[PDB]
């Protein structure tokens, strides 16, 4: 659409110095590295001669990285990858919540300790959404060689079915989805030569949102009224608990 | 600087937490809203049959069908806030 | 009593309950600045088009009729899947299953009120 | 007096007070005498912020206004009404007993609809068990309300099983109850505020007033060891009393009308802890298992009394006052008639004045009184009779105008 | 675009409504000037408000990324076109001062 | 379609059709293969002419439309204001007096501009001469509107002149009147059309009752020349007016209590146009603008009243209910004082009976009677009708207990 | 009785009405408008001798009109009027001082009363008694109905 | 009053307003050699085919009925989204939202004229 | 829909509609092109107030 949008959101992905790799796994070597900007320009000669422009439909950028992984990779000059902070309680806003007695508070404490064990994993996952490497983490076991680590990380990313962030030099694209990962092992080199095509998952906001990206502490707070479909509760079986004894009388 | 004021001032971005006029103004808004927060919090404290005096008591009477009018005379609870007729109830009794 | 499925942690969600005697629109609201789950319903009787006047802003709480005074043939009671009978207060408190909301069938309001209704 | 929840109630500051508070704060922070205030940009903005805050504060004022049974008027009225276990009565389909007569007696499912005098459907849920003779079944109106009809043969043979012959029923209808309006609910609740009390002098009243057909009620107790006295009662209005009765000691008494004998008996037998005095003999049964594992039926027989309805006579004189604007007696009669009277309640001159006035009244009242036997008025109260409900008929309401 | 002016020390201004508002070409100046100053994970209502300072002045070897992020913030501003910015001193004690020059949408009317 | 000016308006001919018309012309005059392109002399002139007609047609539509009194911009001052009787007050530049402190004697230029701290440019009108020290000189705004010149600011010079050391304003700047906005000018013209929202009797009552601070007020007018009659009011009771009253000759009279006095004067000057009866005099001050930028003061003086003393006295009889209990002769007085009445209200005793019943009392009114401190003690209608703010006080109610 | 029972609710029986018709107004032609406007050129004036004429001639059923005023302190005279044609005058009348007067035909009494009560500033003389009511809120926050009766 | 959307800066545009009592054709013309916005309408009643005689060339101006004298049940009033009550005069004056045109519903002309119309 | 407390209950006004209301206000007071974003003083405060 606008020509102004071009430079504006062309710089919207700035590559940090730390050089995230395929998502934090930089322990290989990039033999080749390509991106494919494509466009659909409708073919036939456009209709008016005055204003019938705005006909270059954009396309999902793909990024192809072929490299090699060896047992012993020595990285030349790159800064450490540091664990991102847990900035979830930045807006956390208590102290308006009710005054409730002890062991009414502590009952809530036990409930919180009870379902934090079941939610905190996915909470960390969403905190570390772009970068899977420090989610899966350094393998940490001395038995698995480096090619172990590359293969098991790649399989974890691939089965994860979550988009990752991929850095070609000069850009750290934010939501790449692993499209194709082909590791090859010649019988004349113990390394693994792998080609990985990613495809950006670009998605814009249709609806009025005053806040671009809020904290977890207000993300639901500023959410607009979400919609779920209908359903016939009278015709459910998986939870057809009887009427509570406290209600039949009342 | 109580909890309400402090946790809300964190929504001042850091260009404006330290400029005195801006911080004072944000504190003004937060304070005016904070009196409502305090009112909601203390509604429970100040409403029940214990910490209730005057009209709320009467309200409770009309919700439990008991007016301060018992039409009878009881001696005084001589151990100002409010006075009624002789043939009504001083607050504590009611 | 049947379980209304598909309740997520997002704060303001709407479920259209389609049932025998008309249908209703369960708006679940999650007040976080003070932990609770408000509910709104607009129950339109199957026999007409303009819905009955809505209910607005009642909590979800354990083992209790919520909309009984509005006098139409259904309501909701939540129960805690622990024994800590604490009212739904966390945003995710329905997705994990800590507490779950139950839609009372009209035939079951019959057993509650002891009489039919509109 | 800004938003003080004090003994005086709730005192939410007025809009001008809130604007003055915000303006004072802004003035101290920024400019002692300089910043502009009204009909001006910054002033309009102060107006917007004060509008938000005053929205919340007027919500506070309304909330506390609706902690009052005499002012609630809405959903908050029922929320405050759940504070005892009672809610508004639900609309009830009107019943209608008819004689059908089918050539065969297999089965009748839900569908039927009759009496096209009105666009009405009166369906059922039960079979027929007798031959072409006039066998009776009960239909429920399709309109929840005080629906009724008169004996007309205008049935719409919706989907008849055989369609034998017309089903004209004898003339008797049960009106059915239109959903209880808040105005009635206010008085019912405030009167029945002792609902969850389970068999006390107020429990009987509160749990009898829930019955599908009851209209007017009173309860009595004689807590003394001495007979022929009344101490506890449904309304305090009669505790004043000092007027004769014929009852026994350790005895309750219900005066009731319009409830089904079955349900009245159910409640009285579940909530009585002494002797009961009455003429009508309501009944209850209960299925209990013996510890040997058997079955049997106790019969709980208890006596209640239905009020002896009566009349009431009113000595009223009106002073119209605008030269040539005569009073309308008919309106005064039709108003003073429409006063609902509770069971055996003291009718006194003192309240009837308020009902002796209509919305635009040109007349004053200067000599009003009441009497029981059409004569011999007494300057104040006069008693109805502990088991006597009263009305004010258009016939006996006498009004004497004075010209001016 | 209008925006409330800030005085010399940068505190807010109330009073003189519709007159404490910067009109243009200076509104862009103020808005860039304090878009640079907006630490990233500060605002709970915009956690990617602007460039992340606690994670760029606290780590060695970010000067290039400081400059790239400043260019990102400036260019993505309603009213600017180009930039021309580099570093002028070399951490005279340890503080480096960079020079930032941008062409607003004004002064291009010829 | 082409330029046509009919009973339908002025259809203005578009550019393309107009040039095609001119080209078809030139073809008809000279030849079908005339080259009329950007170069050719004929092309130049066809283009020039078509542009000229397009622009003149636009200007003609401007004329046509700005002959419309409901739609006009620049001769809106012109075509209607001086034709329908309005005036557009010319704007002005806010004169500011400023001490400029000067080192070297100089003639500061014709239009050098200083800028106060809020980006507002004050340009000196004409060349001034400044001497060795401080110089009080007058800058005029550059914004023609109302430009708030706060006293005591810091000025930076937009057009610096060598020598100034200190720009400082000892006192604020008198603002400049801004124009009525074209929208607001049209709206002011149009508001004269629609009929008023109230009748002239009720107009004052309606717009004198939103006066923030009042709680009650009534109005009595004398439309007919009959001096002391009454021909209307806001009191429905005055349909006959059974009492004499002093009211001026063909006048209107208002009583308020507790009103913003200056606001009251403003409203009365806003809607009375005539003679006002009363005791206290209150005025509006208005500014009227001579065609040159002057201000002529007009005071509109009207006359209103302020009554507060109405001392209703009530005598009662309190018949007990139980032989021995007391009657709280105090709470009745409080609950009867708690009711308060209107202004010039013909207070009725029959309803006042209601205001002596206390919630849950053995008490019983009867023979209630009202008096204005006389021994008259009428049974109703104890008032006359004017200046009648009249309320009970607890030391007035004369209750008489009567043992049961 | 020639009704076309379009979609009757029950279709009970014929609906022959008593003979009386309100004609309804055909859109005003420009020719009438010229005279009405030139005569009613004092429309926006809100209760002056011309305002009454101009705002009564807008009534849905009015046909012919005149207004009179007796601005003198002396009764039985006519000074202001809807048409200047009668200012010539010097012919008898029976009216009071400080008094207006409307002569009108065809307007509904309700709307005529509406305009006269909104736009009179003195005594009114007439036989038919038009009426007006207005809903005004007392500063105590109540409701009531004034009745404006004018002749 | 409802906002007629989709008004661009191109000088001579046509919007076909389809509404209850017939439809009209709003021709917005922008005279630039003298800044204003002319309007033309041809309102055809829903009951026939030949449109009523057109209006031609009226300005758009703030807070004022434009076609009231033509006596059919709609009109247009523009309002300025600033407070500078200046009539629409720039070509782009509707796309940016400086001023916007409002189509008055017939039911709202009812409240304006106080009587129906053809 | 917005905050209304009636015989129907207490409909609480959602965040987005509330901030849009405040923004439409500020536009009406000051100007249609007021910049109300994370930075601007008006933006800061509209956000603070709506929260």
């Amino acid at each position: 659409m606008s020509l102004v949008n071009g430079m504006v959101e062309s710089l919207n992905n700035t590559k940090s110095e730390t050089e995230i790799g395929i998502g934090g796994y930089r322990l290989f070597a990039r033999v080749r590295e390509t991106v494919n900007y494509r466009n659909i320009v409708p073919t036939d000669t456009l209709e008016d001669g005055s204003s019938s422009t705005d006909d270059i439909i954009n396309e999902p950028i793909t990024v192809s990285i072929e490299g090699v992984v060896s047992n012993l990779f020595v990285e030349e000059r790159q800064y450490p990858q540091l664990v991102s902070r847990d900035f979830s309680a930045v807006g956390e806003i208590t102290a308006l919540l009710p005054a409730k007695s002890q062991q009414q508070i502590q009952r809530i404490s036990q409930i919180d300790s009870q379902i934090r064990d079941a939610v905190l994993a996915a909470e960390r996952a969403e905190r570390l959404a772009g970068k899977p490497y420090e989610f899966f983490g350094n393998s940490g076991n001395s038995a698995k060689t480096e090619q172990e680590k590359f293969i098991d990380f790649m399989e974890a990313l691939y089965f994860s079915r979550r988009p990752t962030e991929v850095s070609v030099n000069f850009r750290d694209y934010k939501n790449m989805a692993l499209v194709s990962f082909i590791p090859v092992r010649d019988n004349n080199t113990k390394d693994t030569r792998f080609t990985a095509d990613f495809q950006q998952i670009n998605y814009s906001t249709l609806v009025y949102t005053p806040v671009s990206s809020p904290s977890k502490s207000v993300s639901g707070k500023v959410s607009d009224a979400s919609n779920k479909g209908g359903q016939n509760p009278e015709s459910n079986e998986t939870g057809e608990r009887s009427l509570l004894s406290s209600l039949v009388g009342g | 600087m109580s909890d309400f004021l402090n946790q809300y001032l964190l929504y001042l971005i850091k260009q404006y937490y330290e400029k005195p006029k801006a911080n004072a103004e944000a504190q003004l808004l937060i304070s005016t809203w904070e009196t409502y927060a305090d009112f909601i919090a203390n509604f429970g404290n100040n409403f029940d049959i214990d910490n209730a005096e005057g009209e709320v008591l009467d309200l409770i009477g009309r919700i439990l069908d008991l007016s301060r009018q018992v039409n009878d005379v009881i001696p005084a609870s001589f151990f100002t806030s409010k006075v009624y007729t002789d043939y009504q109830l001083t607050d504590t009794q009611y | 009593m049947n379980l209304i499925e598909n309740i997520t942690s997002e704060y303001i969600q709407t479920h259209a309950l389609e049932f025998s005697r008309g249908f209703a629109v369960l708006t679940l609201i999650y007040e976080q600045a003070v932990q609770m789950w408000k509910m709104n319903v607009v129950y339109t009787r199957a026999g007409d088009e303009e819905p009955q006047p809505p209910i607005y802003g009642v909590k979800l709480a354990l083992s209790t009729t919520h909309i009984k005074h509005r006098n139409w043939p259904f309501d909701f009671t939540v129960i805690d899947t622990t024994n800590n009978g604490m009212d739904p207060y966390r945003a995710d408190d329905f997705e994990t299953g800590r507490c779950q909301l139950y839609f009372i069938t009209p035939e079951e309001m019959i057993q509650v009120r002891g009489v039919d209704v509109q | 007096m800004s938003l003080t929840f004090n003994e005086n109630g709730v005192q939410t500051n007025t809009f001008s007070e809130l604007r003055a508070l915000l303006e004072a704060g802004y003035r101290e922070i920024y400019g002692t005498d300089i910043v502009t205030d009204q009909e001006s940009p910054d002033g309009q903005r102060i107006n917007l912020e004060t509008l938000l805050r005053f929205d919340i504060e007027s919500a506070f004022s309304w909330l506390y206004s609706n902690l009052d049974p005499d002012l609630n008027t809405g959903d908050m009225q029922q929320i405050i009404g759940k504070l005892s276990g009672l809610v508004l009565l639900p609309a009830s389909r009107s019943q209608w007993d008819v004689t059908i007569n089918m050539s065969r007696a297999k089965t009748l499912p839900a569908g039927y609809t009759i009496t096209d005098e009105n666009n009405q459907n009166w369906f059922l849920d039960s079979d027929v068990d007798v031959l072409i003779g006039d066998n009776e079944v009960t239909f429920l109106s399709s309109l929840w309300g005080s629906i009724s009809g008169i004996s007309g043969s205008s049935f719409t043979q919706a989907t008849p099983e055989i369609g034998v012959v017309s089903i004209s029923a004898s003339a008797d209808a049960i009106q059915g109850r239109e959903e209880e309006t808040p105005e009635q609910f206010r008085l019912r609740r405030q009167r029945s505020t002792e609902n969850p009390a389970q068999s006390t002098i107020g429990s009987i009243y509160a749990k009898l007033a829930q019955i599908n057909g009851v209209t007017d009620l009173q309860v009595y107790d004689n807590s003394s060891d001495t007979p022929d006295q009344i101490t506890g009662s449904s309304n305090p209005d009669i505790l004043n009393g000092s007027e004769p009765v014929t009852i026994g000691a350790h005895t309750m008494w219900v005066v009731i009308e319009g409830g089904s004998l079955d349900d009245i008996g159910e409640v009285v037998a579940k909530h009585r802890l002494g002797n009961t005095k009455g003429s009508v003999q309501v009944s209850y049964i209960d299925t209990l298992t013996k510890p040997n594992g058997d079955d049997f039926q106790i019969v709980n027989l208890h006596n209640i009394d239905r009020p002896v309805l009566g009349d009431l006579y009113v000595r009223l004189t009106a002073t119209q006052k605008v030269s040539g604007s005569p009073i309308d007696t008919d309106a005064i009669k039709n108003k003073l008639s429409l006063v609902d009277f509770e069971i055996g309640q003291y009718v006194d001159a003192d309240a009837l004045y308020q009902q002796s006035l209509i919305t635009n009244s040109n007349y004053n009242v200067t000599d009003l009184e009441v009497s029981l036997n059409g004569i011999d008025w007494t300057d104040g109260r006069v008693f109805s009779g502990y088991d006597g409900k009263l009305s004010i008929s258009t016939s006996n309401v006498t009004i004497t105008t004075v010209p001016v | 675009m209008r925006v409330r002016t800030l005085d010399d020390n940068g505190d807010w201004t109330f009073g003189r409504g519709k007159a404490d508002y910067i009109t243009s070409k200076k509104a862009i100046a103020q808005t860039v000037s304090t878009r640079i100053k907006s630490w990233a994970n500060d605002n709970p209502l915009a956690m990617n408000a602007n460039i992340d300072w606690k994670d760029l002045l606290g780590r060695k070897g970010t000067e290039d990324t400081i400059l790239r992020e400043i260019e990102r913030v400036v260019v993505q501003t309603d009213g600017v076109i180009r930039v021309t910015e580099l570093e002028v001193i070399k951490t005279e004690k340890r503080v480096q001062s960079i020079l930032l020059s941008y062409d607003t949408i004004y002064d291009d009317s010829e």
